[PDB]
DNA sequence: GTTGTGCTATGATATTT
RNA sequence: AUAUCA
DNA sequence: GCACAAC
């Protein structure tokens, strides 16, 4: 079960809503307005690294099972995301 | 507490808890019978229970060293509940909303943890580091983004989690010489 | 006719934030 | 709050 | 989830 949504239940997790628009339109009165805009923030391919830990002193390295029991810690990874920001523009539709 | 029958100046008296009591170690009187269990008495303030059956849970937490003493409950959804009347005394919390706002300068320092991966321990360090020299004439008019900037390397100094002064630069924002200069005004105080 | 409103075994013990 | 005990 | 009580 675990298996499965890690590779791939979680990816398809990142891609249904995924991409979120947000659109600044001008008054469209003189320079400095009439400038239409539309920025993205896209998600793209889901990494996941193998199990880690982030010390106090700054310092991350490999955790195994029996460090997580003894110093209470949690056995998880990382999970990182590929983002992508784009810009758009029109004039008072391309 | 002290023996009334014995006095010894270092009053040498044991809490015999398994009993309830209080003794004197010396002569034995009882110097007290009513007595409470403080971890169970606690267990009641800061519980597990967060569904709400538990009968004993009857009280929170609260931190009078960060947020003084503000006790405040929200109206909020509950099992029976219309989703219009929930808006309505919502809506009657917004009109009876200056220094009783820049308490959203904590929400500045948790967000700021939270995106320097900071412990719970350090916000509550750059709060208090905050609040006790936000209002200085010692700083005065130094930069407002830049003297909440350096009371997050005052609390990351004693919870002895390492982050270097250009790591807290690349966070926000920071000017170099003008959040060093304020790193040490309140070092003083 | 529909809504709405009380309660639903005794004690005991052991963890988990 | 779960688990459990007769 | 009952089962009986009032709108
Ligand atoms: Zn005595």
């Amino acid at each position: 079960s675990f298996n499965q949504f890690v590779d791939y239940t979680l990816q398809d997790i990142i891609c249904e809503d995924s991409t979120l628009i947000l659109e600044q339109l001008a008054q469209h009165t003189t320079e400095s307005d009439n400038i239409s805009r539309k920025y993205e923030i896209s998600f793209g391919k889901i990494y996941v690294t193998k199990p880690m830990v982030n010390e106090s002193d700054g310092v991350t390295h490999a955790l195994y099972p029996q460090e997580a029991r003894l110093r209470n810690l949690t056995y998880s990874s990382g999970l990182f995301v590929d983002v992508k920001k784009r810009t758009y523009e029109a004039i008072d539709e391309l | 507490l002290t023996c009334p029958e014995c006095k010894v100046y270092p009053p040498k008296i044991v809490e015999r808890f398994s009993e309830g009591d209080v003794v004197c170690a010396l002569c034995g009187l009882v110097l007290s019978d009513k007595l409470v269990d403080t971890r169970s008495e606690w267990r009641t303030f800061s519980n597990d229970d967060h569904n709400g059956d538990d009968p004993s849970r009857v009280g929170e937490a609260s931190n009078p060293l960060l947020d003084g003493n503000n006790l405040s409950t929200r109206i909020g959804k509950g099992e029976t509940t219309d989703m219009r009347f929930t808006k309505e005394l919502n809506k009657a919390q917004g009109k009876n909303v200056k220094d009783n706002e820049v308490q959203a300068a904590f929400a500045k320092i948790t967000m700021l943890c939270d995106a320097a991966e900071l412990p719970k321990i350090v916000k509550d360090c750059a709060k208090e580091a905050y609040k006790l020299c936000h209002d200085e004439k010692t700083l005065k008019g130094k930069s407002m983004e830049s003297i909440m900037a350096a009371s997050i390397l005052i609390g990351c100094r004693r919870a002895e989690v390492a982050r270097t002064f250009k790591e807290i630069q690349s966070l926000i924002h920071v000017k170099t010489k003008e959040f060093g200069k304020t790193l040490n005004i309140m070092k003083n105080i």
